[PDB]
């Protein structure tokens, strides 16, 4: 078989679960003395760890409380309506994701609005642990770790100032990850950068690794395991000699917040009040301790907005033209007119042509919703013949500040 | 012998096959409204996908129609005279690469003249599919994809302007990769950048992956599969619910043209005239549709030279 | 029946080995016409390949003959005292690492002083081959290769001028790696860069690869195998047609030193006097040939130091204050005022607070051992109440040139 694989299995006792995740802007500490603006689910980076069992029925209420468009994209098997691309969730709006957990493993979830690197770099990612139904994982002390890239001064910097483990740079140096001599330990590790890959390395012991976080796989033994961005790994290890050790991504990341200290204790006694019974029956979850510490260190200051979705009326003078530019840098809200001419007039029967002069995809979408371009790729055009008189107000469904009008005579 | 491996197997019915590849300089569209100079085999980037069966006697006639020296280096087993490092093929010249296909799997070919990274960056790379002799791969709809790095202003820029799938950035956004609900699909994916690696990710389903494109291996299951530059992967997936999904390299690549739409259809009938019977007996190749679209979008204009010596 | 693996096995005839490694500064040639300053073990980059068997008793006497702090961190299983993080080895001091080789495989050793990226970029890394005790690997001609990043003008540059195989860029273009037609060949490959990963590719044959260099694993077949930084791979291949071939990292690395010629010989006769009987019984080691060539090409000019004792901080003035800054960039020894103020005066009962205003971890540590901060992360603080009059000389245990004084009356 394996004896170490967990084949896909029909859960005889599925449960029905629900979560509420809110897209929220905040100011958090990301390093000692470094406060930065972030885009979150529920106020921390990373977002909450979701944990349930293979076969469970899961519903996530998603609320957008920001002036950007956002989604939730979950890794793993589901259908198009629940894949987090279609539709974009607009400021002030809500969406319900729903799925039966089709397979066990370690997955992630993150925003899929455009440009996606910007939304992930600002903080919109989290961990999703799906426990196997055929049998529980071996009894272990369990921790989770996101590996990310963060720069407080330029979100999209190729090389970021920080490569935090769980959002706050260096947190596990002052607050070591505690393990118990001779006790199996399991790390749920999520790679979620955009540029460099992550060689995940732990000192002084050999890792057992499920590749891609998929429990159907035979695991393998590693001193270092390369986790690609958008991949995960379930890792088990045992330390047998009390003392201090390290784990870290192996590379320049380890000087920039991707390093953690491991404290090997002689027994589990000092942990009995901090650990929690795991959804893997017989295991000991430290995830609650971790998320408590993430919130303590980050000290989030939530930002609340009034009149989300409301915007002034276009009052620009109408131009007789059949060609419209989608303006360069429109993915920045600071560009106050995103189409040019923002208001056009044409005769009945006229084909109007939009050119995307930005470097990011945009759309042209009637909100009375009589026409819709879909994605218009950077540099490409989209055309439509207007055969019905009236005024049509249109938007970009990716960037809610983006609007225009066309008057057909 | 695990039911999912394909061991080396002497083909009982080998064929003798031949291809002609011409190094050609060209101007192509690499993105909407972006024309760039490229170095190609046969006028497009990527070069033609070569496909034959394990055990076949393969001959590739390489003709150099540029003012620069070029070679073709194939991945896989062969001898030094057929390895595309020595000799250099000079302008005007022809060189016949010849080998028996020793291993099934997914390989690549590309120029190996100095500096090799520059020649690859300029476009001189393609895909080589070698179908297994012991038995066909499972019946599936088949597509190929190269993952590359392209900058029209500085061929050796560290972070390139584009990270296209099959050479033209974003082409599968306007022309989705069509799959059929419940039908096995197989992706032949080639990693051929030079700086960053490629975490290849498909929305809404779990990948069955043959590491390194080598069919001797037991496959494994992945949500994302890291493809190193110079490596390949044969990937199988099934989508059961109709609608639109995505796949892409997971990273900054996906903001720069590494992004494709997957359209899951409930019936195949609109694909009947587009697909071709595969060299994997029982499968349906969409490779020809892909290469028609690449040429349609790139609109190549050759740079024809007179001297060549 | 998984007879392609080498199970962990209790060696019935362990040997006792003792090695001596000395941290030594040097200038070496790293490419034709390019001399550069390096930090070494025993005068070359890479450091000497250590090779022994699973279960052997291994002692490594380490001597620091430089004005920096250094350690040796070994990959593989050992305890905290032998993990090369605690303690730092100060200039002119020595430490005896000792461990029983707990598992076979291909490992690595390197300095773990801080920032580690700088010490590895400067050249403090080597290879450690631990041969299996259950049975020898298949008889083969054996080579080792480190894949590193080196820039002679800015050690920490993201994209380095060179990516050498075994330290000296391009050495195997003029000195081909010789293999024998039909004879199994085994490469011990170590990935030890810090920024980019290494897709290791060999021409004209398909490799058999033990992932992560762990022989407990079933191997797999690859045309290219991605080696993460801090990871290794044991690779086996057989060329059957005489002539010239290549191997290299597949990437921009290949034009910057990461390329090697392979010469497939008709038979082994011309290698009989350079090869050596391998610690894998039945194999032929070429490692000694490689390390002779590394030294010949690098032409190391070593720098010895005899007086590396600590001495006290040098200051012209003393400030009556109870706050001290750990100054930005003090991890560079050119910055001469590492603590500000260097020398302070306080009354007994005063609590002194240090703030780390650098981007690197630092410590505040008495030369005796009255007080010690441990790691102080960038932007954090550490305080100590001095209740008894006296004179105190403190340093950073990570960066020995950082020195200050406290006068308590
Ligand atoms: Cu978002
Ligand atoms: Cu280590
Ligand atoms: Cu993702
Ligand atoms: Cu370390
Ligand atoms: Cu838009
Ligand atoms: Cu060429
Ligand atoms: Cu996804
Ligand atoms: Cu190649
Ligand atoms: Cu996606
Ligand atoms: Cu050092
Ligand atoms: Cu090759
Ligand atoms: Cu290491
Ligand atoms: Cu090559
Ligand atoms: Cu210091």
């Amino acid at each position: 078989d394996s004896s170490d694989t967990f084949p896909k299995f029909k859960n005889p006792n599925p449960q029905t679960l629900s979560y509420t995740l809110i897209a929220q802007d905040a100011e958090i500490e990301v390093s000692p003395g470094v406060r930065a603006k972030v885009w979150t689910y529920n106020g921390t980076v990373p977002a909450p760890t979701l944990r349930f069992s293979e076969g469970d029925d899961v519903t996530v209420k998603f609320v957008n409380d920001t002036p950007y468009a956002h989604t939730i994209h979950f890794h793993g098997t589901h259908d198009s309506a629940n894949d987090g691309v279609f539709p974009m969730i607009m400021p002030g709006e809500e969406y319900t994701y729903h799925f039966v957990a089709e397979e066990a493993g370690l997955f992630m979830y993150h925003c899929h609005a455009f440009p996606t690197s910007e939304h992930v770099r600002m903080g919109m990612f989290g961990t999703m642990i799906i426990d196997p139904a055929i049998r529980p994982m071996d009894p272990a002390r369990e921790y989770f770790f996101t590996l990310s890239e963060f720069d407080p001064n330029n979100a999209l910097e190729h090389f970021t100032e920080f490569y935090p483990i769980n959002g706050y740079a260096g947190q596990y140096m002052d607050n070591p990850i505690r393990v118990v001599s001779g006790e199996l330990t399991r790390f749920y590790v999520v790679g979620i950068g955009g540029v460099l890959q992550s060689p995940f390395h732990v000192h002084s012991t050999i890792m057992k690794v499920y590749p891609s976080g998929i429990l159907w796989n035979e695991p393998y033994y590693a001193q270092t395991h390369l986790i690609g961005n958008g991949d995960t790994a379930i890792i088990e290890a045992t330390w047998t000699q009390p003392g201090m050790y390290l784990f870290h991504v192996h590379g320049i990341q380890e000087e920039r917040g991707s390093m953690a200290m491991i404290e090997v204790l002689e027994d589990a006694s000092s942990l009995s009040d901090v650990q929690r019974p795991s959804n893997n029956k017989g295991s000991y979850s430290m995830v609650e301790w971790q998320e408590d510490l993430i919130r303590t260190l980050e000290q989030p200051q939530l930002i609340s907005y009034e009149n989300l979705g409301e915007s002034a009326a276009i009052s620009s003078e109408k131009v007789s033209a059949d060609k419209v530019s989608i303006v360069k840098d429109s993915w920045n809200p600071e560009i106050t007119e995103s189409y040019d001419p923002i208001a056009i007039q044409v005769d009945s029967g006229t084909t109007v042509t939009w050119t995307n002069d930005d470097s990011v995809v945009h759309t042209v979408t009637d909100n009375e919703n009589s026409f819709d371009s879909g994605f218009i790729q950077a540099g490409n055009t989209w055309s439509y013949s207007f055969d019905n008189p009236g005024e049509f107000d249109y938007i970009c469904t990716l960037h809610p500040w983006m609007k225009g009008t066309i008057s057909v005579n | 012998d695990s039911s999912d491996t394909f061991p080396k197997f002497k083909n009982p019915n080998p064929q003798t096959l031949s291809y002609t590849l011409i190094a050609q300089d060209a101007e192509i569209e690499v993105s909407p409204g972006v024309r760039a100079k490229v170095w190609t085999y046969n006028g497009t980037v990527p070069a033609p996908t070569l496909r034959f069966s394990e055990g076949d006697d393969v001959t590739v006639k390489f003709v150099n129609d540029t003012p620069y020296a070029h070679t073709i280096h194939f991945h896989g087993t062969h001898d030094s005279a057929n390895d595309g490092v020595f000799p250099m093929i000079m302008p005007g010249e022809e060189y016949t690469y010849h080998f028996v296909a020793e291993e099934a799997g997914l390989f690549m070919y590309h120029c190996h003249a100095f500096p090799t990274s520059e020649h690859v960056r300029m476009g001189m790379f393609g895909t080589m599919i070698i179908d297994p002799a012991i038995r066909p791969m499972d019946p599936a709809r088949e597509y190929f994809f190269t993952l590359s790095e392209f900058d029209p202003n500085n061929a050796l820029e560290h972070f390139t302007e584009f990270y296209p799938i099959n050479g033209y950035a974003g082409q599968y956004m306007d022309n989705p990769i069509r799959v059929v609900s419940g039908e096995l699909t197989r992706f032949y994916v080639v990693g051929i950048g030079g700086v960053l690696q490629s975490p290849f990710h498909v929305h809404s389903t779990i990948m069955k992956v043959y590491p390194s494109g080598i069919l001797w291996n037991e496959p494994y299951y992945a949500q994302t599969h890291l493809i190193g530059n110079g490596d390949t992967a044969i990937i199988e997936a099934t989508w059961t619910q109709p609608g639109m999904y995505l796949f892409h390299v997971h990273g900054i690549q996906e903001e720069r043209g590494s992004m494709a739409m997957i359209e899951v259809l409930e019936d195949a009938s609109s694909l009947s005239d587009v697909q071709r019977p595969s060299n994997n007996k029982g499968s349906y190749s969409m490779v020809e549709w892909q290469e028609d679209l690449i040429r349609t979008l790139e609109q190549p204009q050759l740079i024809s030279y007179e001297n060549l010596g």
